[PDB]
RNA sequence: UUACUAAGUCUCAUGUACUACAU
RNA sequence: GUGUAGUAUCUGUUCUUUUCAGUGUAACAACUGAAAUGACCUCGAGGCUC
């Protein structure tokens, strides 16, 4: 059952082994030095291998051996209505090829203004606050903002089928057009 | 529409005392 | 005071129940060499429209198993669907499955549903180890998905009894266990949580291992539980002495099927065969033959041919060569027919000539050598014909003549010879003999 | 740099000793 | 160099009805009794749920 293998004894200071953990100590029973179990027989050893103990204390053994120009363009406020309650609509115009013929090298040039609503609680100056402003950026251009006094207008609910592009967030998507063709931005 | 293809230790911990969910405060 | 029940739910296609028996007989030589013992039972069907399933089960059979039936479908389909207890051995892998679990699924379909207060099950399979019953219950689950009148329940050790005992608690049509575990489940809270009594239909998987793994204690008591008019299938690889003693214990009137057990013909006769290509080639090899066995110097030898006017021409033919026969077939009068016998068993080295039809019954001993000389075109035939030499240790030799057309001819000595006997001829010969059986196999 | 604790019960097998009892 | 009966000790293997109440226990363990069925929600856990 041994297959002919020769199993040096522990004290012979270690040929390599199948093996190199069941052991001969100074007696002569068989060892395993990581369960520090005693074997009769090389049966009794192979039962040992083949049992979930060794196993055990095999992976124990090898977690041990891991162990900005600013230009203020121009908006187009308009109280609008539809059906059923009240919203607001800007029409936000932009350059007529005056300037932007010195800038055309696709730097997010394909990338459309951005709006974001913005709480009053944090400004440069930082004196009155309490309202929120309904920003509006282009890269070129001069940031814009609108103060929006009622708690909520225009607010809707599920307007469009559920489709997941979610472009910079659900407001933009969900309420701006950008006519980049003749560079008007219109949001409501 | 578009979904194409291509081409153990059981009664030891019993034992150590989780037939009963200790708790401490 | 027992309830009664349905086992029979097997109606013969037409086309099956017009077959003859020696038609039958050839179908299960063909089949493998399926053998049975036994009494009344049903002929073997070779396609599952011959069964009568719905086509729901037949579209999802085909699907669950794909190309022709196998031997043990075959045979065990319509025996089990028949209601008969039955013992199958054949190898695993050999579509057993749904040999039971077919007949099993209606057998426990017709009857009434389980009551508020019955728990089940109704159909019982038992295997010895987890990885079987797992493997059987997700068989069973391919058709309990659909209907949803019927639930399979896989008990097994090496694993969660209370997530077991969770099913259970709902009631379950069918189970499917090892046999410690389905016993302790049994025994278990007074035995409230599963009940025996309504079980018609036990099936034991790779029943050998019940035995090597000890479970007889376990299934004998299982048995002892069950109704004892309960229909109960026995599958097994192989026949062990404690197997059969077992089937004897629980089995009525059982069918027996055993695939190719041993070969078609005797092993000690030595199966051998040429090509020819023209019926005087065929003479040509038929003479050196004969000659050739006299440097071997009972010893005698028959020639086999397929009809009458075939065996005058060639004992006149072998006459004109030097070559004395004793001609024997059925349109010669009796009493000359009993002069050449009797010279044939007389004379030493005698050959005789005689139509393949009269074999079975010939009333001479063993012989030496038999020549096919028209190639044989049934398994039944060619079992009658070369066994007219079988003897144990003192087997001789059959040798078949072929011709290049004679394509069910090779397809026969394809399937009855031994392997390494087509290995010690020539290997061309051998090619040609494959291919003629292919060809033919291919022309069906 | 890993701050020091694991086997138990059952089942079916193997390892090894032993105790009365007979040639 | 044997046989009858019987014993002890390794090792392998494996986790027995989910719960409740009583006995029991240092606490366990173990033992003694019964049994839910259905629906729903979030990530086997969870419910002043019905």
């Amino acid at each position: 059952l041994s297959k002919g293998e020769n199993v040096p004894y522990t004290f012979q200071d270690e040929q390599v082994r199948s093996n190199p953990y069941i052991y001969k100590n100074h007696s002569g029973k068989l060892v395993c030095k990581l369960c520090n179990t005693m074997h009769m027989s090389w049966s009794s050893v192979e039962r040992h291998l083949g049992g979930k103990k060794h196993g055990l204390n095999v992976l124990r053994r090898g977690i041990s051996i891991e162990k900005x120009x600013x230009x203020x363009x121009x908006x187009x406020x308009x109280x609008x209505x539809x059906x059923g309650s009240v919203g607001l609509a800007i029409q936000v115009n932009y350059s007529s090829e005056v300037k932007e013929n010195s800038v055309d090298s696709d730097d997010k040039a394909k990338v459309p203004p951005l709006i974001r609503i913005v709480s009053g609680l944090e400004l440069s100056d930082t004196k009155q606050k309490g309202k929120k402003f309904l920003v509006i950026a282009y890269e070129p251009f001069e940031n814009i903002a609108i103060e929006l006094p009622p708690n909520e207008i225009l607010f809707s609910e599920n307007n469009d089928m559920d489709n997941n592009n979610d472009g910079v967030d659900e407001l933009n998507k969900k309420c701006t057009f950008w006519d980049a063709i003749s560079k008007l931005y219109y949001v409501q | 529409e578009g979904a194409e293809q291509v081409d153990m230790p059981y009664w030891l911990y019993k034992l150590h005392g989780l037939d009963r969910e200790y708790r401490c405060e | 005071e027992l309830e009664p029940f349905q086992k029979n739910f097997y109606i013969e296609s037409e086309t099956v129940s017009s077959m003859s028996e020696m038609e039958v007989e050839e179908l299960r030589l063909s089949l493998d060499n399926i053998k049975i013992k036994g009494t009344g039972c049903p002929k073997p069907v070779t396609k599952w429209s011959q069964l009568g399933l719905s086509t729901d089960t037949m579209v999802l059979i085909t699907k669950l198993h794909f190309g022709s039936l196998t031997p043990i479908q075959s045979q065990a389909l319509p025996a089990i669907m028949s209601g008969r207890d039955v013992i199958g051995i054949s190898k695993t892998g050999s579509g057993k499955t749904i040999s039971y679990l077919l007949p099993l699924l209606r057998q426990v379909k017709a009857q009434r549903p389980l009551s508020k207060h019955e728990t089940g099950p109704m159909g019982l399979i038992l295997a010895p180890t987890r990885e079987l019953a797992l493997q059987i219950h997700e068989e069973v689950t391919k058709f309990t998905e659909a209907d949803t009148s019927i639930r399979s329940v896989c008990c097994t050790g090496g694993s969660e009894m209370k997530k077991q005992i969770t099913d259970l608690k709902r009631g379950t049509e069918i189970v499917v266990a090892t046999p410690g575990r389905f016993i302790d489940i049994l025994t278990l809270n007074d035995g409230k949580l599963l009940s025996t009594k309504r079980i018609t239909f036990v099936v034991m998987d790779e029943a050998d291992r019940l035995f090597d793994l000890g479970f007889e204690p376990q299934i004998t008591q299982i048995m002892k539980t069950v109704r004892p008019d309960k229909q109960c299938v026995l599958f097994s690889a192989t026949f062990p002495n404690k197997l059969r003693s077992f089937a004897v214990r629980v089995l009525h009137s059982p069918i027996s099927i055993t695939i190719n057990s041993k070969g078609m013909v005797n092993e000690n006769v030595k199966q051998k065969f040429r090509i020819c290509h023209s019926e005087d080639e065929k003479f040509d090899n038929l003479v050196q033959l004969i000659h050739e066995r006299s440097e071997f110097f009972d010893a005698k030898a028959i020639i086999f041919v397929s009809s009458q006017n075939i065996c005058d021409f060639i004992s006149k033919k072998l006459l004109n060569a030097g070559i004395v026969t004793c001609a024997i077939h059925a349109g010669k009068p009796y009493q000359e027919r009993l002069m050449n016998l009797e010279k044939f068993k007389r004379e030493k080295n005698s050959i005789l000539l005689c139509t393949e039809v009269l074999s079975r019954g010939l009333n001479v001993p063993e012989v030496s050598l038999v020549i096919i000389y028209n190639a044989v075109k049934t398994f039944a035939q060619y079992v009658h014909t070369t066994g007219r030499t079988a003897r144990g240790s003192r087997s001789g030799t059959a040798i078949t003549l072929l011709l290049h057309d004679e394509l069910s001819g090779a397809y026969i000595l394809s399937k009855a010879m031994r392997d390494e006997e087509i290995k010690a001829l020539d290997p061309l010969q051998a090619k040609e003999l494959q291919e003629m059986s292919a060809k033919f196999e291919s022309g069906m």
